[PDB]
């Protein structure tokens, strides 16, 4: 119902790790995309909904539609700040998940290699995925049932494989990861954030001026507020296999490829990671 | 064929003498059946005119006034100031429609002149203060249909319905 | 009776699951999950049988003949398989939920329909008619739930309203049955009408986009963009393993099925997308 | 008087295609048709739909041409190409809602016209959600095939 | 006080000399600067009545007609059959709006009786038959804006907009 | 007597000559093995939409395709996938011109003007129940010829 | 031998008399048998010059003109501005092909120079405004088709075909 | 302004004496830069007149002629036999497009009388016979594009570009 929508911001502020962030952002996107309408005596006349203060601020009393536009921009920034502040990491379910999965893989007689990597700068993984896409035009790869951002197993595998190509040749890359005729020997799980020092998300901006622009006459900043993954967030994922003589390349490839980027726009130093730990458990 | 007339939902005690026929024929348009009011109608682009409450037209397509309509001629003295008109049962912009009607309809509406005497500043109005729908129950829901207290223990829904479903942009002047 | 043993089981997705139907033209995603005649996700018994049979042939190298006797010969089959798999019916799927007015907060909830419960009941009735097996505990819980068919209910929760998968507003109502052995984690279980539960369940799957990088320009190869549907982790399917009478079926049901807990189903295994726990209703209910 | 999803999509795409005068509007509409379907799946129909409405910036004159589009084949969508594209896709979705008899044309034009009716549209869409998400993604898949077929890639 | 009579753009020549004042002073609502005509009045909820082409209202919001405001009280011998109202220069639904007015104007909407005798079903009509365009460019735009065809090099390009956007509804009678 | 196999022979002749690069031929072979089963399962109209969407109907390739209807010296240019989908589209349209389902003048006047390919799709949607029954054997023969003559990767 | 004459079907009243033939032969390619029009020639690449209506030649495959086929030659006031030619009865673009042709014919065309004085930017216009539908059934579809009101009472059938089956591209100049 | 004349490319070389203004202007429509020909024009509904090959008006939408477009005026020995026209650079069917054109172009096209003397029966003819492609690339491709062998050295492709791209229908009568 509509009261769900008028209260979604309060619910974000008061649950902070226990609401579905995916659906929460999807719902508050309706508020963001009907902002001018949710501010015509249709705030349910509450007292905690952040929609109140946008009746108290007078940004432009001359023209009301401009006023609603500026209020909407302020509200976009405020939604970004809200999500970054309130939605924090509780990575105990993640440690439980990875420990149980490790036991499962041990029972299946796999050699497990559990890798912990910490982000060093603000990371962008899944920038074209849907999360905040309907508010920010930019997304984060988000698992809506772990209720966490994550790094897909396919990206980790692809980055490791492109490095192993660039180093040991396409033939060894196919001897490890397979081709259209043989299946790979190395399995990757998704990477989930297990611990953090502070905020899990933070706001950021990109402001292209001269992107696909003829001349300075075409120049104009178009700022893009969006969410990123805060620094010092540790992610964890597993690497399991059976054939022993495939652990050597993996071992070598992990420390290097994380220094270079792992998500989006690493060319300007965004998605850089440190190797926090690597443990190897040989099936005995 | 047969005839109908449109009673709006005002703020004022406007429903003392505004009818000649409760049923007359067989059927009508608006209903009240076990889940609230049905097929309620809205007229957009006009405004209510509580100065002898009638409907004054406007030019912006957001001055909408909500009401119901059932069979009847207005007063035996009007149909000279009430702008009558005839619609083919499909140019009727209903709300919460459930059933289909008899393909044609003559309809009367309480019409006050467009008031070329004051540049109109009409505002959105809210039907609240449940003591006022206590007035409106008397106004309509027993004046035209004594089926209330013959069909209804279901006043819990239709009360909140009258307190939320109806609206109008009144001139408040 | 016709079957010597009839061992139903639940299929719990540990990781995400991809069991594909392979790139139709009328679909929108290009690698969708296997659906069934009603539209719900399913695991065809052929996929189930192939995955489980390969796993067992590699994990019990001293019992191949037994396995071959029960699940079929790979080369030169002199006889039919003694064992049978039914299509795994979707029992319960995780769904995203937003709900005010509840002390215990939930990020996701299990969703079912009366259709899927009626199919599980049908499976159980059919296997009781064809074997000496009676799963009357399951039948009693399931028909207790089925008695409410026609309105959305919640089993183990105080949920009155909710928005499921950010599209579907539902009003629920309690039910004092609470099957806790299949929903152990105290996660609520919604049972919705079939007209509303189809859309909820179908939008309850995970569509992930993948790409291929042109490893010279390090950008996306032309045409190298596609989507894959996954079934969320902790999704539950229901299946039965039927076995005809034989001295090997005894060994199969008493030695193989008692040590068969985890397997890999479907595809995308190197993306870590196939691991599954098998519960064996026999010793869960 | 029932048009299957592909026939409906053909007749909608016809008007949308003739209403986009400048070719860049068509090329942007192509990308709208190619991404908004998976957006509708991932984020839900209602959020994506109000997202589209907002990206159109109906402008009170984009809206009048968008409405004339329903009546006559002589209408034209004017504005920025990246806004006209969203207005054309909004027309696609409204044409579906109307011709499928899910929501009335008068009510949709009202909910697009001014502020109060918009939240009633939100309510109505939450009431009519299972009727809409049942088969609209097939109609939009047809729209996407048509736009990939009849509009050159940029 | 500023006086502005609305005037209609159908496919019918019901407009010949229903005009007395062109400008009077130094003001107009609709202007023309080589960008097509601007500030067009869209009257929804109403329809045209080519039988003495004027505005007939309906109770359907999907019936519209768009035209142009020009200064002048129509004939100084009427205003018993033409609706008159006061709106504060902010409630005119003006598409292609360029400027804003001083919050005071008086519209003189050419109006007719509804004539509840039969169902006023309508058709959606866009003006076509480019002879109609070469005639409509003559009808009003010349002797109201005496500068068109007197300064215009881009004359047939404003035809591209009158021929295109001015769709209306005609009540089939 | 199965004349759809002769029609398949001549259509396959035209497209097998119009595909210069061998990768284009192998792509057409994959198209032929897939799209007939697709039109069986999914119907004619969804498969036709898919085909024309992956064919890149620009006036350039449209003109090469029109010239194929007469020349036997025409060539299809573009990426291997694009030309394979265009070749399968020509296969279908060739079957439609033959068997008189669609007049050739209408087809050509539609492939020329962009404002008429929509009418073409409309006519094909009207006739799809007939086409679906007629073209099955012809497309099966096309597939057999492709997997017989064109080698695979 | 036989010889037909093409006559274009515009939205204009300029086709009353420019011809000296009514029947000539025994049958016509264009037919009306209780189903509507059949065997309609679709001239492509040519526009219309309805200012003294003729078929201007263009280069667009998109440009086309449609019309009916009856025997005869024009008025014997021509043979200096007509695209007369012989066709082997197969190169004719026809729609609703009902009656095949006898391998040969001759046709005349209302034609004019391409007017090398302006860019020929065309405008596609259908024929609506049913008043024109009726005066086009009377102008030409009666004079040459006395089959009307003689064998065919279904005007409102031949009506609905003239709407959807006859269009053309116009010059706008 | 900017005038362009049409150069048919048939297997009948009426081309050694057809044009005086090879380039004349500072540009062309057709271009060749080592990727083959570009901006090739196609003309439908016409066929060549191989006996001094020129474009005769047929009416078959399947009869097409492909030629190159180069700036200039014909010989100052014509203007009683050609069809000049102007179109806004988007109203012409151009193949292998590589750039955009000047929004307004005057086009001279070799043209023949309809010659209503014998049934025009055309056939689809290709461009084979290396001798013919050689004297084609000799007559027109050298004098009009002296880029031959001076900047274009891979002339192998440009001759396959006429062996495959160029084709047409021929009268053969």
């Amino acid at each position: 119902a509509i009261d769900f929508l008028v209260n979604i911001l309060e619910l974000i502020k008061e649950k902070q790790c226990n609401i579905n962030l995916f659906s929460a952002i999807s719902l508050t996107s309706i508020v963001y995309n009907n902002f001018g309408e949710f501010l015509s005596n249709n705030q349910s006349y509450s007292t905690n909904n952040p929609l109140l203060k946008y009746h108290i601020i007078i940004l432009n009393d001359k023209n009301k539609t401009k006023d609603v536009e500026e209020k909407r921009n302020i509200f976009k920034r405020e939604v970004a700040e809200l999500i970054s502040r309130n939605f924090k990491l509780d990575g105990e379910k993640v440690r439980n998940y990875f420990d149980s999965l490790k036991e499962v893989l041990k029972s299946l007689k796999y050699t497990i290699v559990d890798v912990e990597i910490t982000t060093r700068t603000r990371a962008l993984i899944g920038v074209s995925t849907s999360l905040g896409k309907l508010i920010f035009g930019s997304g984060i790869s988000f698992d809506p049932y772990m209720n966490l951002p994550y790094i897909p197993a396919s990206e980790i595998k692809g980055i490791v494989r492109s490095y192993i190509e660039g180093k040991l040749g396409e033939q060894e890359a196919e001897e490890i990861f397979g081709n259209e005729e043989r299946e790979g020997n190395v399995n990757f799980t998704d990477a989930y954030p297990t611990r953090s020092k502070d905020f899990l998300f933070v706001p950021d901006v990109i402001t292209p001026h001269y992107n696909g622009k003829k001349s300075e006459a075409d120049a104009e900043p178009r700022p893009v507020i969006h969410l990123t993954i805060a620094p010092k967030v540790t992610f964890r994922f597993l690497i399991y296999y059976k054939r022993e003589d495939v652990g050597k390349p993996i071992c070598d490839s992990m420390p290097i490829i994380l220094i270079r980027g792992l998500g989006a726009r690493s060319s300007v130093g965004y998605s850089l990671f440190e190797l926090r730990k690597i443990e190897v458990i040989k099936a005995a | 064929s047969t005839q109908r007339e449109y009673v709006f939902i005002p703020i004022t005690n406007s429903i003392t003498i505004d009818v000649k026929i409760t049923i007359g024929g067989s059927d009508h348009i608006t209903n009240i059946d076990e889940r609230g009011i049905h097929n309620v109608l809205v007229i957009t682009g006009y405004a209510v005119d509580e100065k002898n409450g009638r409907l004054v037209p406007t030019l912006d397509p957001c001055d909408y006034v909500k009401g119901i309509l059932v069979a009847g001629t207005p007063q035996q003295a009007q149909s000279n100031d009430f702008l009558t008109l005839k619609l083919p049962a499909n140019k009727l912009y209903l709300i919460r429609k459930k059933g289909n009607i008899s393909d044609d309809l003559k309809i009367y509406i309480p019409y006050s002149s467009p008031d070329a005497r004051n540049s109109m500043k009409t505002k959105p109005v809210s039907i609240s203060d449940d003591t006022i729908v206590n007035n409106i129950i008397k106004e309509v829901f027993d004046k035209i249909y004594n089926i209330t207290q013959k069909e209804k223990v279901k006043i819990e829904k239709v009360k909140e319905d009258i307190k939320e479903l109806f609206s109008y942009y009144a001139l408040e002047q | 009776p016709y079957y010597a043993f009839a061992e139903p089981f639940f299929i719990h997705a540990i990781t995400h699951l991809h069991v594909g139907s392979g790139s139709s033209v009328e679909e929108e995603i290009a690698l969708p999950f296997q659906r069934d005649e009603l539209g719900y996700p399913t695991i065809y018994a052929s996929s189930l049988k192939g995955a489980i049979k390969s796993f067992l042939l590699k994990e019990f190298p001293d019992k191949r003949d037994v396995i071959y006797k029960v699940l079929g010969e790979d080369e030169n089959p002199e006889e039919a398989s003694l064992g049978t798999f039914l299509d795994a019916i979707l029992f319960a799927i995780p769904s995203r939920i937003i709900e005010i007015d509840s002390a215990k907060p939930y990020v996701w909830v299990y969703v079912t329909t009366y259709e899927l419960l009626k199919k599980v009941k049908l499976y159980l009735d059919s296997i009781s008619q064809l074997s000496n097996a009676s799963f009357s505990n399951l039948k009693n819980k399931i028909d207790t739930i089925l008695a409410k068919e026609g309105k959305n209910i919640t089993l183990d929760s105080d949920l009155k309203s909710a928005i499921l998968n950010e599209d579907f507003y539902v009003e629920l109502e309690a039910l004092n049955n609470k099957i806790p052995s299949i929903i152990n984690a105290g996660v609520p279980l919604l049972v919705l009408e079939d007209s509303i539960g189809r859309e909820v369940i179908n939008r309850s799957l995970i569509r992930v986009r993948r790409i291929r990088i042109d490893r010279d320009k390090k950008v996306v190869e032309t045409g190298g963009l596609w989507s894959e549907e996954y079934v969320p982790m902790k999704t539950i399917f229901f299946s039965v393993l039927l076995g005809k009478e034989s001295k090997e079926s005894a060994i199969f049901a008493s030695c193989i099925l008692r040590n068969l807990r985890y397997v890999i189903l479907g595809g995308k295994e190197t993306i870590g997308k196939g691991i599954v726990e098998l519960r064996w209703v026999k010793d869960v209910i | 008087l029932y048009e299957e999803d592909y026939k409906l999509a053909l007749e909608a795409f016809k008007k949308v295609f003739n209403a986009l005068t400048h070719y860049g509007a068509k090329q942007a509409f192509r990308s709208r048709a190619r991404d908004l379907v998976e957006e509708i799946y991932n984020s839900g129909f209602i959020p994506t739909f109000f997202y589209i409405i907002s990206k159109a910036e109906l402008n009170s004159d984009s809206l009048d041409s968008l409405i004339s589009l329903f009546s006559s084949d002589n209408a034209i969508l004017r504005g920025s190409d990246e806004n006209v594209s969203y207005s054309a896709y909004l027309f696609i979705i409204l044409y579906y809602l109307i011709k499928r008899g899910i929501i009335e044309q008068k009510f949709l034009i009202q909910a697009l016209r001014c502020e109060k009716t918009r939240l009633d549209l939100i309510d109505k869409l939450y009431n009519l959600a299972p009727i809409i998400s049942a088969k609209i993604r097939t109609y939009l898949l047809a729209i996407k095939r048509l736009s990939e077929a009849l509009i050159e890639a940029r």
